[PDB]
């Protein structure tokens, strides 16, 4: 999934896919705007 | 005896970066970013 450039950020809070390893990992889905995206960060109150 | 307590509390301190563990910033941040951050931790933990 991450060796793709159809996608616009791969943004994880590479480094990312050695520190995917956890518990139940989820696949949160939803529909955003570009102004959205912006704000699926930690935070962004 | 309260001399090494005092010394082995310290590793737990953050000394103001992110992680006081080297295996967080390594395993996430980028490596100019995470070679800033162990260099912050470095020199903290030569403090104590």
């Amino acid at each position: 999934l991450y060796n793709s450039t159809f996608f616009s950020t791969f943004k994880c809070y590479a480094t990312k896919l050695n520190d995917l390893c956890f518990s139940n990992v989820y696949a949160d889905s939803f529909v955003v705007k570009g102004d959205d995206v912006r704000q699926i960060a930690p935070g962004q109150t | 005896a309260q001399a090494l307590n005092t010394l082995v509390k310290q590793l737990s301190s953050n000394f103001g970066a992110i992680s006081s563990v080297l295996n967080d910033i390594l395993s996430r941040l980028d490596p100019p970013e995470a070679e800033v951050q162990i260099d912050r931790l470095i020199t903290g933990r030569l403090q104590s």
